[PDB]
Formats: C-alpha cells, sequence, structure tokens
C-alpha cells in the first residue's frame, strides 16, 4: 500500500517476499526486487538492500 | 536489429501497442460512454530507480488521455 | 526436457525447507481457477463455454455454439470441437452467436485462445459495442492519420496501428442491420 495505517498488510507480504527470496535462490540466481507502494520500499530496503532496484 | 511484428521492430512492446489501440478506440465512442471510458484512460503513478539501496531519481506519470504514444 | 517439474503443490514442499513455519504456504492463481485446458470434457455437443474478457469488465461467461473472431489472417469461426488455437486478433468485430440473436462487439485487438477442451477465451483490452461507437469521428480520425507521415519509427508503428483500427471500424459501422 501507499498509506501506512493498514495494520499488518505491507509487512505481511514482506514476511512472504523474504520467504520466497529464501526459497528460489539456492543456486546463485539474479534477483531484482521491485515494490509498489510507499510502504514497500520503506520495508524492503530493511531486508533486501542490494537487490532492490 | 529485432525480429517480429511491426510494433516489435520499431521498439514498441505489445502492451504499448495494444493500449494504443485501446486508446484510440475509447475516443470514438459516444460521449455518454466516452466519459465513462475516460476514467480508465488516466495514468498517474511515479517510478524511481533505486541504485544503492538509498537513493535515485524519480519519474512522475500524469497522462490523462492514455499511454505515451511517443518513443520512450 | 522435463528436468524440473514445478507447480503449486511442488512450491509447498521446497518452501517448507527454507521458510519459517509460522507463515503458511502462500496461495497461487492456479488455485482460483476451476477450468483447466488439458482435461477432457465441457463441449457437450452444440455449445462450448466462451469467455469474453477485458481488463476492466467481463462481457460474457455464457455458452455459445459459435464465435466469430477477427484474426490477423481474417475473420475465423470457432465451432464446438474446434482445433486448439492461440489466435492473435487485429482490430475487428467479435460475434458471439448462440442462435438467431447476435451480440457483436468491436474489439481493440487482443488474443483469443481455443483450448484442448473446447473452451474459448477471448482476451481483448477495449470492447466497443457496435451501437455505442461514434460514427462521426471514425472518418475525421483517419484523415489526420493518413496524412501524418513522420520520420520516427515509433509513430510509424503507431500510425500504422492507428489507421488499421479506424479502417476496420468504418467497415463495421456501415452495413449493420
Amino acid at each position: 500500500s501507499d498509506k501506512g495505517l493498514c495494520g499488518g498488510l505491507n509487512s505481511n507480504i514482506t514476511k512472504y517476499t523474504r520467504a520466497t527470496l529464501a526459497t528460489t535462490e539456492s543456486e546463485g540466481k539474479d534477483v531484482v526486487v521491485v515494490s509498489i507502494g510507499d510502504k514497500g520500499r520503506s520495508q524492503l530496503t530493511r531486508i533486501e538492500s542490494q537487490r532492490y532496484q | 536489429a529485432p525480429s517480429g511484428p511491426f510494433y516489435r521492430v520499431a521498439g514498441m512492446s505489445y502492451l504499448r501497442y495494444s493500449n494504443i489501440c485501446a486508446d484510440l478506440l475509447r475516443n470514438v465512442l459516444k460521449e455518454p460512454f466516452k466519459a465513462k471510458a475516460q476514467a480508465r484512460q488516466a495514468i498517474h503513478f511515479r517510478q524511481a530507480p533505486y541504485v544503492d539501496g538509498k537513493a535515485g531519481a524519480s519519474k512522475v506519470y500524469e497522462l490523462e488521455n492514455g499511454i505515451p504514444k511517443t518513443a520512450n | 526436457e522435463a528436468a524440473a517439474p514445478a507447480g503449486p503443490k511442488e512450491f509447498t514442499e521446497v518452501w517448507n525447507k527454507k521458510a519459517p513455519s509460522t507463515l503458511i504456504v502462500p496461495e497461487f492463481p492456479s488455485n482460483y481457477t476451476a477450468v483447466k485446458a488439458v482435461g477432457e470434457g465441457q463441449v457437450h455437443g452444440d455449445a462450448f463455454p466462451v469467455n469474453f474478457y477485458t481488463p476492466h469488465s467481463i462481457l460474457s461467461q455464457a455458452q455459445k455454439d459459435t464465435v466469430v473472431l477477427p484474426g490477423v489472417d481474417g475473420y475465423f469461426g470457432v465451432k464446438a470441437s474446434h482445433v486448439p488455437t492461440i489466435a492473435q486478433l487485429k482490430p475487428g468485430v467479435v460475434e458471439l452467436h448462440s442462435g438467431a440473436e447476435s451480440e457483436k462487439f468491436f474489439v481493440s485487438g487482443g488474443f483469443a485462445f481455443v483450448h484442448p477442451n473446447g473452451v474459448t477465451d477471448i482476451c481483448v483490452l477495449e470492447a466497443a459495442t457496435l451501437d455505442q461507437v461514434d460514427p462521426a469521428a471514425v472518418k475525421s480520425a483517419l484523415a489526420a492519420a493518413s496524412a501524418a507521415q513522420p520520420t520516427d519509427e515509433f509513430e510509424q508503428a503507431a500510425n500504422r496501428a492507428a489507421i488499421e483500427l479506424y479502417s476496420a471500424l468504418e467497415s463495421a459501422v456501415e452495413a449493420k442491420a
């Protein structure tokens, strides 16, 4: 989401996108991370700082 | 360089081609219906490349009449 | 050739090797469709399921015995046990017929899938119904389009796309009963 008064939504898939980006790469792949919404960039550079583009 | 249809050999994607044909079809409806299809024509968002984890430039989209027909 | 059998249930076990268990396994868009493509049936003689779709609206999920789709080779017609066909469509008219009555939409261009189980999937962006088109702007719009002969390839791809949608709309607005 853009606004951040949602209550366990924008960090819930951040728990899931870190659970998927720990599932796919076990073989040395490239990953580019994109977030839609202001609450996505503000919680993806917390976990994934280099592959966020 | 490329191989494909006439939009693909000019540097235009399928989504840019097929929205253009949806752009020009919305204009030639009745004004009872054109003003309704005017609502889904507007594109408003902003993208920003993020090179370092911290910063980058940003590029705002404000087009109300449809997708950019120009070469991007 | 088939050295990695992926799938929705196969994403369950590998994600149950590397993720915390307090998150359940996430759902997939495969789980929310009840009609697949390879499985036998759902033609039953005369009428197959059609699905005319736009991004903004669903225009038919009913059953027809025939669909006429405007392919890039020309207007073909999908009967009941038609061949599987991934057909690109040019700007033209989709005719959905279930009998004597006819619902005929002029579409902007977008694919149509006939599947190995007889189900047709029309997928366009803009669907202009033929009674709501402006017949006064079909001819005014092609005039500036036929004269704009520019120097860039992008608008040359955009002008060629411009008249071909309009020209098939003149021929779709004149001879209607």
